């Protein structure tokens, strides 16, 4: 069977579609990325509970059928705003702003490393 | 700042702010994403964006007085 | 003999058990192979019944087709508008389907994990009683209002200064009550497509109409609301249409029964003078900045769960906090801990609470204290 099972997946090109309604009359209704809706009677090679309405799922190009659950997608613009090369500017580089640098490190950095402290006093971090 | 008017206006940008407002603190108590904002004109900001639930610790950054200019150099 | 293979039987049993489990997975795999031969089906809605074996169906992607019907499928539930799945090669109805629920609408309902109680929204006591008079009372004892002869109000607008209790109050009813409660950002329902923005509102009420006792809490409404510019912009007449759809499904040719709406806004003046008309948003609650009595009530709730020590005086904070809407009062509590956390104190005192009351008041002068009431 595995040889035949891979044969359908061996057609690597999938058609990304978003699950619209996981009807239980354990079926699924999908909306391929071509503005076409469908009523896959059998979910396919994926669990009937791992699929929640709105998830991204790949579909066989010719016989539409769910084969995998792709990871959630984010706009290309939003991914380019995550810094990977950390800037090199120590706190000693900033001058004069001593009463303000501390006030920030204790509201955006400290509450991120000493969660045991706020929960001990029961104050939601700012 | 939001702006009431007839005969044309600008609400396309206002929706983005309105989505920022609710995402920061609305119908969901997200407590792991910390928001830092930078601005050099606070008079123009919408009063809704300067609440306590939204950006909370409003720091004032003043010009160097007479010693910050020594360390700054 | 006396022993025989009784002792040797242990090895055989262990080997068989391990191999037996392997064959179990083979049955599971066969199930998947039985699903690779099932193809999808185009989805469209029936328009008319030309004859017994001929139907007019429009696939919800493209053109209109005249297609047949499967013999077994009954030909009495295929009324106009019924969603029907069609075969891929020879278009023929093979199943009648329930009305679809847009995934956005599904995400618009199963939302709230907060579970906020009525005991947390202090200060607003009369407001809650007024709001519960148009959400709970008409949906539990309808026979009362059939006595007098009035029809219970449909809408509700919760306006006020930016920081009083509006969303907190709305979430309160969201955690309470036993009726469907749609929560919408009021700005996540607009997309760039030509008609998708309007369609999300037709489904929102269609789902509400299908599921009775439902409350549609549209959040900040200055986004999809507006004043209907004359001489607007290209991508601003479109948002206008969406308002004209949310507007017409409130009070139009088909009165909406047993679906109440709650709307909130921090600037109830930019709203079109059609959304504010009585009949659509009948009652207009005016959640305001807490008064002297309320202000004290606010502090206890958020200052309660604090590792305090000493005669923490809540009377002192209230007099010095005028205009503290609803969060800097909670900011006062949280900021106070910040002063306490400095000095390495698991120890909150009254002075820290006072030391945070001014630090919040100082950071409030840069706001623009404007009333901005509806008209
Ligand atoms: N009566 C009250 N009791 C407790 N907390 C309150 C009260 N009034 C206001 N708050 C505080 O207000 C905060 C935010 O309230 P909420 O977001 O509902 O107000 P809002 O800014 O008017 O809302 P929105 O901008 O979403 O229309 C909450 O975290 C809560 O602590
Ligand atoms: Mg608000
Ligand atoms: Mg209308």
């Amino acid at each position: 069977e595995n040889s035949e099972k891979i044969k359908v997946n061996k057609t690597l090109p999938y058609l990304v579609s978003n699950v619209i309604e996981l009807l239980d009359v354990k079926c699924a209704v999908i909306k391929t990325s071509t503005r076409q809706t469908y009523f896959l009677p059998v979910i396919g090679l994926v669990d009937a509970e791992k699929l929640k309405p709105g998830d991204l799922v790949g579909v066989n190009k010719d016989s539409y059928l769910i084969l995998e659950t792709l990871p959630t997608e984010y706009d290309s613009r939003v991914k380019a705003m995550e810094v990977d090369e950390r800037p090199t500017e120590q706190y000693s580089d900033i001058g004069g702003l001593d009463k303000q640098i501390q006030e920030l490190v204790e509201a955006i950095v400290l509450p991120m490393n000493h969660k045991e402290k706020f929960e001990n006093l029961g104050i939601q971090p700012p | 700042k939001r702006f009431d008017s007839e005969k044309a206006g600008d609400r396309e940008v206002q929706r983005t702010m309105l989505e920022l407002l609710n995402q920061l603190d609305g119908f969901q108590p997200n407590t792991q994403v910390k928001v830092i904002a930078a601005t050099n004109r606070v008079d123009i900001l919408d009063p809704a964006l300067l609440r306590s639930g939204r950006l909370d610790r409003k720091i004032e950054f003043p010009m160097p007085n007479e010693e910050a200019r020594a360390r700054i150099m | 003999k006396l022993l025989e293979h009784k002792e040797i039987d242990g090895r055989l049993k262990e080997l068989r058990e391990q191999l037996k489990e392997l064959t179990k997975q083979y049955e599971k795999s066969e199930n998947d192979l039985k699903a690779l031969q099932s193809v999808g089906q185009i989805v469209g809605e029936v328009l008319k019944q030309l004859t017994e074996e001929k139907f007019i169906v429009k696939a919800t992607n493209g053109p209109r087709y005249v297609v047949g019907c499967r013999r077994q499928l009954d030909k009495s539930k295929l009324k106009p508008g019924t969603r029907v799945a069609l075969d891929m090669t020879t278009l023929t109805i093979m199943r009648y389907l329930p009305r679809e629920v847009d995934p956005l609408v599904y995400n618009m309902s199963h939302e709230d994990p907060g579970n906020v109680s009525y005991s947390e929204i202090g200060g607003l006591s009369e407001q809650i009683r007024e709001l519960r008079e148009v959400i709970e009372l008409p949906l539990t004892n309808p026979e009362l209002f059939q006595r007098v002869g009035i029809i219970p109000p449909k809408g509700c607008l919760l306006y006020g200064p930016p920081g009083t209790g509006k969303t907190l109050l709305a979430r309160a009813v969201a955690s309470q009550l036993d009726c469907n409660f749609l929560k919408v950002v009021s700005s996540s329902i607009v997309d760039k497509y030509i008609g998708e923005s309007a369609r999300l509102i037709r489904e929102m009420f269609n789902y509400a109409r299908d599921h009775q006792p439902c409350i549609i809490f549209m959040d900040e409404i200055d986004a999809i609301g507006g004043r209907r510019f004359s001489e607007g912009t290209s991508a601003d007449r479109e948002i206008q249409r969406t308002l004209m759809e949310l507007l017409n499904q409130m009070d139009g040719f088909d009165t909406l029964h047993r679906v109440k709406m709650i709307m909130a806004t921090n600037r109830p003046d930019t709203l079109d003078p059609a959304l504010l008309r009585p009949g659509r948003l009948d009652r207009k609650i005016h959640i305001d900045l807490p008064n002297e009595q309320a202000r004290l009530d606010i502090l206890k709730i958020h200052a309660g769960p604090i590792t305090k020590h000493g005669e923490i005086d809540y009377e002192a904070i209230v007099k010095l906090s005028d205009g503290f809407n609803g969060a800097d009062l909670r900011n006062v509590c949280t900021e106070a801990g910040m002063f306490a956390i400095r000095a390495d104190h698991d120890f909150v005192v009254q002075e820290d609470f006072m030391k945070a009351v001014r630090k919040v008041a100082d950071s409030k002068k840069l706001e623009s204290k404007l009333d901005y009431k509806p008209v």
